DNA sequence: GGGTTTTGGGG
């Protein structure tokens, strides 16, 4: 029988092991100190011990550490998202400066689980799959987990206080991050909280998250895929451990550490909810780095229609090395992906334009002017991505118009381009754009006789 | 301006066909490193950034014999001068050289180098893999994508458009999605080798080499 | 424990 004594109640002299729940604001990533020892500390919070004192009107959170050893990275949990419970096992406890620090060796007897507050862990939402139960933790140290009858009580009253406690307060309160227009000011690390505006792929292991805070400012971050794949744009994260880069001259960027960990927040969060309304993107990097001759920052050149903002990414890899081999892939017409344009074909941007027979299913050139048909778009990208980075590769991606896919992607309705000079040349600036270095495209495309047409995707620059 | 000397230095070289003669004279003075490891990897830093530098079979050999009481193996932790050294880039397999990116490796070629041990050097920012760095990384891809688009653009020549039937009409029309793949380069191999600047071909000394030199 | 490995693109 486990008996589990809630944080402010907790003893500071009996020499003794304790257990306890608790919910999770903040956790550093698990990381290694030396050649056989690896640590993750945590704040945790309880119904006892979760608001500091104010005579005034700013509250403040108040906390206690939890300090996990152990001497494999597996024995330690991975926290993705603040509000999510942890039951502990074994702890001890003493005052490190002036705070509650609960320690617990992993390595030893002591041990862990982690229960999630909302229906899902975050783990389960990326791979969308309902949990097995209410009261099974998602994640344990040990090769097993019992939760007895008499706990359930616990957890169940533990996350409702989580939900109350996440919807009526802050919990990650202003003491406890920096804006980021002050990052240059800080003398060492800093913690952020930010709205992720874009989820940049830079490389087969690396994404760069864009980020903006309260404070208006715009940050960019590398991010592994691995270490955090629950990077979302639109979502709000808590970063720990942040370093203003001086080395960076372009733009401004964030270094991490390994122990540096990128957390969201369970859906009641009132912090995350006000933020992810507050603050927007008005592209301002973009269309300054538009004006250089080479920009070190992305450009993401177009957006896709709102019916397709929730439909998911499939790499160039995957469209077209596997859609002829893949299950899944085989079982769709329609796909998003984004890319860079190395060449546009035809080169003349006047031919960009044809005159289209509907009859004879043939294009032609509009120099000779006058009805050769409807005027359509027949324009060939030659892509490439980071899936396919290092090959001797590039892939052709069309828009061809002349059933509707593709037609208002440029802005600019078909005419005939030697005889419009306004749209030849809204067609040639948006040319120069496409094919210039980081400048990439987002888009939505309609897989047909073994080609892959744009659709419902228009330039936004 | 740029404070760390080794991004300056090798984005300068990669921003000018990796030609070192074409990089900035003033940026050719000694440097002064601090030796963050030395086995079993030789890793320097400026304050910023760690490099792992290629020592010539001449270099070592002058370090050896002008400071025999110094084991190189055992320079960690101590600062080193570099005063005759050179840049070259040269092809590599980046899964298993970490100090390199997309298979591109800008190298620090040590013709001289001396240790002013037991100098302390002034405490600053946590080193880090300048072939990790966002800025750096980027100032890579835009190499290659400058001698990607040169390659495609001499490779694809005149109309390659698909024939606007194929896509028209096609309800009744089935197609593999491999026909959309076009070569960059008529380069034999997967990977993308078709570049213009000149490969470095400076022989160096293995550092799991100089260990057994230094301590059997 | 608000920290620094090498698994040297989770650690
Ligand atoms: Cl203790
Ligand atoms: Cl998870
Ligand atoms: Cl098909
Ligand atoms: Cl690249």
């Amino acid at each position: 029988k486990y008996e589990y004594v809630e944080l402010a109640k907790a003893s500071l002299t009996s020499a003794q092991p304790q257990h306890f729940y608790a919910v999770v604001i903040d956790a550093t990533f698990p990381y290694k100190t030396n050649q056989e020892r690896y640590i993750c500390s945590l704040k945790i919070v309880d119904p006892t011990l979760y608001l500091k004192q104010q005579k005034g009107a700013g509250d403040a959170s108040d906390y206690a550490t939890l300090v996990l050893y152990a001497k494999r990275f597996e024995d330690l949990p991975i926290i993705h998202r603040a509000g999510d419970i942890i039951r502990v096992h074994r702890a001890t406890l003493r005052l490190y400066n002036g705070q509650r620090q609960f320690n617990a060796n992993v390595f030893y007897s002591s041990s862990w689980a982690l229960f999630s507050t909302d229906k899902r862990s975050v783990t389960q939402e990326i791979n969308n799959q309902d949990a097995v139960s209410d009261t099974t933790p998602f994640s344990f140290s040990s090769k097993h987990a019992t939760i007895e009858k008499n706990e359930i009580s616990i957890l169940q009253n533990l996350r409702k206080w989580a939900n109350q406690y996440f919807s009526s307060y802050s919990v990650i309160s202003s003491d406890m991050y920096t804006a980021l227009n002050k990052a240059q000011a800080q003398k060492g690390d800093f913690d952020v909280v930010a709205k992720i505006l874009q989820v940049h792929e830079l490389d087969e292991y690396t994404n760069e998250l864009k980020l903006k805070d309260a404070s208006g400012q715009v940050f960019y971050t590398l991010s592994l895929k691995l270490k955090f794949p629950h990077v979302r744009t639109g979502e709000v994260v808590r970063i720990r451990s942040a370093t203003y880069d001086e080395t960076s001259t372009q733009k401004k960027v964030l270094i991490l550490s390994h122990y540096s960990n990128i957390i969201t927040f369970i859906q009641s969060s009132k912090l995350a909810k006000e933020l992810r309304a507050k603050i927007q993107d008005d592209h301002s990097v973009e269309v300054a780095s538009l004006k250089k001759n080479v920009s070190l920052n992305a450009v993401v050149l177009t957006e896709v229609d709102k019916k397709h903002a929730a439909l998911p990414s499939t790499s160039l890899q995957d469209l077209f090395h596997h859609a002829d081999s893949d299950k899944e892939l085989q079982a769709q017409d329609t796909f998003r992906t984004q890319f860079y344009v190395t060449k546009i074909e035809p080169s003349d941007v006047k031919e960009w334009v044809k005159g289209y027979d509907r009859k004879t299913k043939k294009s032609s050139s509009l120099k000779g002017a006058s009805g050769k048909g409807d005027n359509i778009f027949q324009v060939q990208f030659l892509v490439k991505d980071a899936s396919t980075q290092l090959n001797n590769n590039t892939y052709r991606v069309l828009l061809y118009t002349q059933d509707g896919l593709g037609a208002n992607f440029f802005n600019v309705k078909a005419d005939n381009l030697h005889k419009n000079a306004d749209a030849r040349k809204k067609l040639e600036d948006s040319a120069e754009l496409l094919t210039k270095f980081n400048s990439y495209v987002d888009a939505v495309v309609e897989r047909r006789n073994g080609f892959y047409l744009i659709k419902d995707t228009k330039l936004i620059y | 301006q740029q404070q760390s000397a080794f991004k300056q230095l090798y984005t300068e070289l990669f921003n000018n066909e990796g030609d070192f003669s074409k990089v900035s004279s003033n940026l050719k003075k000694p440097l002064k490193c601090y030796v963050k490891e030395s086995y079993p990897h030789f890793l320097v830093t400026d304050g910023y950034f760690f490099v792992a530098p290629y020592f010539t079979k001449e270099a070592v050999n002058e370090f050896h014999a002008k400071f025999p009481n110094v084991n190189i193996v055992d320079l960690t932790d101590k600062v080193i001068v570099i005063n005759n050294w050179s840049l070259e880039l040269r092809r590599v397999n980046s899964a298993e050289v970490f100090t390199s990116y997309a298979n591109l490796e800008a190298r620090l070629i040590v013709h001289s180098f001396k240790p002013n041990l037991q100098e302390r050097l002034n405490p600053t920012r946590y080193p880090v893999n300048l072939f990790r760095d966002d800025e750096f990384k980027t100032t890579i891809q835009h190499f290659r994508h400058t001698a990607l688009q040169a390659a495609i653009n001499k490779t694809v020549k005149g109309d390659n458009l698909v024939d606007i039937s194929k896509v028209a009409d096609a309800a009744g029309k089935k197609g593999k999605v491999d026909a959309g793949i076009v070569k960059a380069s008529a380069s034999k191999g997967d990977e993308f080798s078709d570049f213009s600047f000149k490969e470095g071909n400076t022989a160096t000394l293995k550092i799991a080499d100089i260990f057994v030199q230094e301590k059997g």
